């Protein structure tokens, strides 16, 4: 009953660990939809200080699109 | 613990805005003599 106690608090320290990680998915995420409705022809700003926030991805660092544009050009390369 | 970040997404619209669409490039006014009354700008002044 005192490891018990320790999960309780291993289990937060792990969601923690998954929230931070599901974000930096979900910025890719947005950021792809911008571009896709960018290129089917609407007019939609793709610069990283025009995404949308929704505290599922929080404020948009310049590094989120340098791993996005690294991570489209790696995807097309691979087809 | 549940995890308290969704896999939903924030959505941005664009800003489609439609008008009223243009006249297209009206035939000049020599061809429009022309394919009207048969004869060019010219012929028709030697008259």
């Amino acid at each position: 009953e005192q490891v018990q106690n320790q999960m309780n608090a291993w289990t937060k320290a792990q969601a923690k660990a998954l929230d931070d990680s599901m974000k930096s998915m979900n910025k890719l995420d947005v950021i792809d939809k911008q571009f896709q409705k960018r290129i089917n022809g609407e007019w939609v700003s793709t610069d990283f200080k025009d995404m949308p926030v929704n505290e599922n991805t929080g404020e948009f660092k310049h590094s989120d699109m340098v791993n996005y544009a690294n991570k489209k050009l790696a995807e097309i390369d691979s087809m | 613990h549940k995890q308290k970040v969704t896999q939903e997404l924030p959505e941005s619209t664009s800003f489609d805005v439609k008008g009223i669409e243009q006249e297209a490039t009206a035939k000049p006014f020599a061809k429009d003599f022309w394919e009207t009354h048969g004869e060019t700008l010219d012929e028709y002044n030697s008259r």
